[PDB]
């Protein structure tokens, strides 16, 4: 012509922000480092890091990703059925 | 447009209906009976005398198109003449011409070579040295907010 | 083959539709001078519709039933009046008065 | 199709199912006890009653909205009385706001009753009940009967078998005209 | 005009930038925006705030008599029907005592509770903010509110009462005032009657500052004192024009 | 993609509303052929006089002085008519003299022409500067475009419609500058809550983070792809004019760092679009396409140096009425109204105690005033 249905190519033809937030959205757990080598070495660092900085926070060094990119508004507890603020404040 | 410079130029065209067809001698006895050179500066704003002379020139070249007989064409393109080497203001107003109109004015020189209109061609060929003309799409500016 | 001749409608909704129960009739009303013609054509002829019909080009046969009938069942003295009053049957006055009919309504279309 | 969006209707448009079936039963069940279904065609009411009910539902973004252009959207072949009964519904809606007392008191119309319309259906039965103390026939009988059904005067005359010849040879048709009708006819 | 060129109106998708535009919290100047107030707006607040607190204070009374219809219409008791009828005509000299009430005292108080989204969404179409009503109704729609202009007697208060508040608390300086006034009023009467702070006089290094602002964003001789003013706290209008235009 | 097949001559449509189709770096070549130009330098003038335009007479169609000699004796201004204009029978004149009467009454000396200045200044920016180096000469011919841009509503849709600043661009640099050149308040704008961090400077403004732009002409879609971070919301724009037959036909996408002014397909006095920030829109009218001349900006540097800009007006600090406001506050419960606005001392002195803790609860976020640029 789960959340892992996009391959590794399919990501990466994506923005750099779609990219950041897929992977944190998968991973919830991964270095700077390690985002930066997943990501590439052509991609700024700064832009990396401004793109990580919306969907992560910094906890001991590592970056963990927020709780609402997890878990949306409509979404919901899977096993409680509770709303997902609840799980959100949880988190944090 | 500018409503007193159209009846003047009207006027001016009218006169020279009636004057001889290209000759000079009827365009300097206009010149001194009624000095189509009016007004340019008297006591003014600045950018009000500007934008004055600039819609003078703009509606003189507008009038100046195909149609007429060769004396309604020949007094507007020469009061064009006039009106840009005696300018009084510190710009010099280029004026505004059509893209095709200078097809138009190309095929005129040519007719001009093929004839013998004396001192037509002279004065439009002085005028294209002065550098005088600059040209456009639309013989004013247009948009679409009115 | 069609060449494209018509047009396509975005009619007939699958839900639903519903009734009309007229569809033809639609009538056109009357004006004074009609009905004073009109009832000169009546004490003119009768009651027999075949004929007035026949004389009324621009009016249905239906339509001047209906009137006759509202004129019988609403004013009856002055259907009364017309059978007593009698003319005789003219036919090239009558075409005066039509073709006058006619620049009548004309005028009446252009106010 | 108000249900879900689709792509022609936007969301704005789009209402709630359950509430809005809810509203124009209870609009449909106002309009059968107040004798508005009685003797008229019931889906043009069912049709005024679910615009009322969608109207009241976000009066805000439907202010301007009119019957034709929600038959348009709704792609709803538009009832042809469906007008005059929704002007009568909101007439009625209006005898219930002046019955109520902040209403009355607001001195609202035919196109702002329709905020409103959902709290007049909260106590409808003695809004209703005092209406009625205070019949719906069509407008044509309603405009001062006077002189109802007026008594003919009996005219049973009928002499003593009939009446004269005269009045046979006045509808005898006359050879003139006789004649006229031949020509005329033929 | 028209600002919609490529999207129309009928279908606009919310991207992906607009929905993280909508989420980060940039405004810039279009929500902002304030529109004066008309004469017909503050008869449809006092209106509906008149409305929605008779309806909110005869709904339960509405309910009750609903009951007690509900109770002589199931109950075939005549002994408690006496005291239904009796404590049924109780409710409607109530209802007749509400309703005869003057209007004066169904408007509220200053700060009271009442259902600012809902009398917004249903009588002013949206077209007025629910908080923008509350402030209206709190502060400049209230009876009590002294409509009088100022005579001369509350600014020499105020110029001490705000000081010695140091401008901390909002209530408090009109509390103290006592005028019966709004501290919005209050506040603004007292900073257009005093005069600005007069930062300093004559400073060669304000005086260079505002020569390179008439060098980089002057065109002409037309100057824009109020781009000057902005990139200097504690001047004036006048005052500056008279003294920049000169030496 | 080619460009669309059409005539270079702009061809009316609509009467004296837009011409058709065309093609622009077509049009600057056959605008360029059709003359020889080499008169863009000022070299007029600052002896043998005579023989040299008897030289050039002889190349030309006369090759005689007889016509020649009179007309430039004629046409002279030792015979022209400072003197007040009055004593002769004209129409114009009468015009004049009302004005001059109706100035006399209420008009002072010379002044209140702030627009009229602002013109004058703004033309006069571009009369012979020359660039500072020698390489930045703009060549004769190059296509000037005017276009005018409508991006804000706050201004008067009842006076004709005069929104916007209007800008002048060179068809051989690409659209990229055009893009970078536009001054939109939005990409100012700063966005995020500094209510508990007053003194925090705000980083990463709107400009540096939604890097996401790209123009519409005639159904191309320019998407800038200068920076890593840009996306693309013509994919979105795509999937919603194809996911139904809405009568638009397919458009094409192309990269903005790729395709100049020359290479465009517009029309002048024709809407395109200009869309950003994702719903930070501008309406862009393409009005007049000219060349170069000496009496315009020959730096090629410079030459987006508008000739059009639009006063606005700055929102004023609601407490002091004094200072531009900088801050807006949000369910300020010590606000007067709700869309309330404050400027640093006033908001420092009114929302924060003696040591600066946040007096009362309510959402702040740095205002920034539309009048930012002028």
């Amino acid at each position: 012509q789960p959340s892992n249905v996009l391959s590794m190519a399919q990501l990466r033809t994506l923005p750099l922000a779609d990219q950041i937030k897929i992977l944190m959205k998968n991973v919830k757990v991964m270095p700077f480092a390690n985002l930066m080598s997943l990501l590439g070495p052509s991609i700024d660092s700064v832009a990396v890091l401004r793109g990580i900085q919306k969907v992560a926070m910094l906890v001991q060094g590592n970056w963990v990703v927020k709780s609402d990119i997890l878990y949306p508004k409509d979404s919901s507890s899977p096993h409680s059925g509770v709303p997902a603020e609840v799980l959100c404040r949880g988190r944090d | 447009t500018p409503p007193g410079l159209q009846t003047d130029c009207e006027a001016l065209l009218s006169r020279f209906q009636e004057t001889d067809s290209v000759r000079f001698e009827d365009f300097t006895e206009l010149w001194r009976n009624m000095k189509f050179g009016t007004i340019f500066c008297g006591r003014m704003r600045n950018l009000e005398k500007n934008m004055f002379t600039k819609e003078a020139l703009a509606l003189a070249w507008r009038y100046f198109l195909p149609p007429y007989t060769f004396q309604i064409r020949v007094g507007a393109l020469y009061l064009l003449y006039g009106l840009y080497n005696t300018q009084l203001c510190q710009p010099k107003q280029k004026i505004r011409v059509a893209l095709k109109d200078w097809d138009e004015v190309l095929k005129f020189q040519q007719d001009l070579v093929n004839a013998q209109h004396f001192d037509a061609a002279y004065i439009f060929r002085k005028l294209r040295l002065d550098r005088a003309f600059h040209f456009t799409a639309m013989p004013k500016l247009l948009s679409y907010r009115m | 083959c069609v060449v494209e001749e018509n047009d396509p409608i975005f009619e007939r909704g699958s839900t639903t539709t519903y009734s009309s129960f007229r569809k033809n009739y639609y009538s056109k009303p009357w004006s004074n001078k009609e009905t004073d013609m009109f009832f000169l054509a009546i004490s003119m002829v009768g009651t027999d519709f075949s004929m007035i019909g026949q004389l009324f080009p621009h009016r249905a046969r239906i339509e001047i039933k209906n009137k006759f009938k509202r004129e019988e069942k609403t004013n009856g003295w002055r259907i009364d009046k017309a059978f007593q009053e009698k003319r005789p049957f003219d036919f090239d006055f009558f075409a005066h008065l039509l073709q006058k009919v006619l620049a009548e309504e004309e005028k009446r279309k252009q106010k | 199709k108000l249900f879900q969006a689709s792509p022609s209707v936007p969301a704005k448009y789009v209402e709630d199912k359950e509430k809005m079936l809810s509203r124009t039963m209870q609009l449909v069940e106002l309009a059968n006890e107040t004798w508005l279904v009685t003797g008229r065609h019931p889906l043009p009411v069912i049709t005024a009653a679910t615009f009322l009910a969608w109207q009241s539902l976000q009066p805000a973004d439907r202010l301007s909205c009119s019957l034709a252009r929600f038959c348009k959207l709704a792609n709803v072949d538009l009832p042809y009385p469906a007008s005059s009964r929704l002007q009568e519904l909101l007439a009625v809606l209006l005898r219930m706001a002046e019955q109520l007392a902040w209403l009355r008191v607001l001195r609202l119309d035919k196109r702002s009753v329709v905020k409103h319309i959902g709290d007049l259906l909260q106590h409808r039965q003695s809004l209703v009940r005092s209406a009625f103390r205070d019949l719906l026939l069509p407008p044509c009988m309603l405009k001062s009967p006077k002189r109802i059904c007026p008594v003919p005067p009996v005219s049973t005359v009928t002499g003593d078998e009939n009446i004269s010849d005269s009045e046979i040879e006045q509808y005898l048709r006359t050879p003139q005209e006789v004649r006229d009708f031949q020509r005329a006819q033929a | 005009p028209y600002f919609k060129d490529k999207v129309t109106g009928v279908g606009p998708p919310a991207n992906e930038d607009t929905r993280e535009k909508a989420a980060q919290g940039i405004k810039a100047f279009e929500e902002l925006l304030v529109t004066k107030w008309k004469n017909w707006e503050k008869a449809l607040l006092r209106k509906s705030v008149v409305s929605d607190r008779l309806q909110r204070l005869l709904q339960p009374k509405l309910l009750k008599l609903e009951y007690l219809h509900q109770k002589q219409s199931k109950v075939s008791s005549e002994l408690e029907r006496q005291a239904l009828e009796k404590q049924g005509r109780e409710a409607e000299k109530e209802i007749q005592d509400i309703n005869q009430l003057p209007e004066e005292a169904l408007l509220g108080n200053r700060l009271d509770s009442h259902d600012w989204e809902k009398i917004s969404n249903i009588n002013f179409e949206g077209s007025r903010s629910a908080e923008e009503i509350r402030k209206f109704w709190q502060n400049s729609e209230h009876p009590s509110i002294n409509k009088q202009e100022w005579s001369r007697e509350e600014e020499e208060r105020l110029q001490a009462i705000a000081a010695a508040h140091g401008h901390l608390e909002w209530q408090k300086i009109a509390e103290e005032l006592g005028t019966s006034r709004s501290a919005f009023q209050c506040l603004q009467k007292f900073q257009q009657h005093n005069k600005a702070l007069k930062r300093k006089e004559w400073t060669e290094e304000e005086d260079r500052m505002l020569t390179q602002l008439v060098q980089e964003m002057r065109v002409g001789s037309h100057i824009p004192y109020r781009r000057i003013v902005y990139y200097m706290e504690g001047r004036d209008s006048m005052q500056l024009i008279y003294r920049w235009t000169k030496s | 993609v080619s460009g669309s097949g059409g005539c270079n001559f702009p061809e009316y449509e609509l009467p004296e509303l837009n011409t058709r189709a065309f093609h622009v770096g077509a049009f600057g070549e056959l605008w360029r052929g059709r003359l020889r130009g080499a008169g863009d330098l000022s070299l007029r003038e600052p002896a043998a006089d005579s023989d040299r335009e008897d030289a050039a007479v002889a190349r030309d169609l006369d090759c005689s002085l007889e016509a020649a000699a009179e007309l430039r004796a004629v046409c002279g201004l030792d015979k022209l008519k400072e003197v007040i204009p009055e004593n002769t029978d004209l129409v114009t004149l009468g015009v004049r003299k009302r004005f001059l009467e109706h100035r006399e009454e209420t008009i002072t000396i010379d002044r209140a022409c702030r627009q009229e200045t602002f013109v004058y200044e703004m033309e006069s920016h571009a009369i012979g500067k020359k660039p500072e180096n020698s390489a930045d000469m703009i060549e004769e011919g190059e296509l000037i475009l005017s276009v005018n841009i409508l991006y804000p509503v706050i201004f008067h849709k009842h006076k004709e419609h005069k929104p916007y600043q209007t800008m002048l661009v060179l068809g051989s640099q690409k659209l990229t500058q055009l893009r970078d050149s536009i001054r939109c308040v939005s990409d100012l704008q700063i966005g995020g809550e500094f209510s508990n961090t007053p003194d925090q400077a705000p980083e990463h403004i709107s400009k540096d983070l939604y890097k996401s732009a790209f123009f519409y002409f005639e159904g191309t879609f320019y998407n800038d792809k200068r920076y890593p971070e840009c996306r693309d919301l013509s994919r979105t724009i795509i999937e919603w004019s194809e996911s139904h037959d809405r009568g638009y036909g397919k458009f094409q996408t192309a990269r903005m760092e790729d395709f100049t002014f020359n290479d465009l397909c517009i029309k002048l006095g024709f809407p395109y679009l200009y869309c950003h920030q994702g719903d930070c829109e501008h309406v862009i009218v393409i009005t007049d396409i000219r060349l170069v001349h000496h009496d315009d900006c020959l730096d090629r540097t410079l030459y987006p140096l508008l000739i059009k800009k639009h006063w606005l007006w700055t929102r004023k600090c609601f407490v002091c009425k004094m200072y531009t406001a900088r801050w807006v506050t949000n369910n300020d419960s010590f606000a007067p109204e709700d869309p309330c606005f404050f400027c640093d001392v006033c908001f420092r002195m009114l929302h924060y105690d003696s040591e600066g803790n946040k007096l009362g609860e309510f959402l702040a976020y740095p205002y920034v005033d539309p009048g930012t640029f002028n």
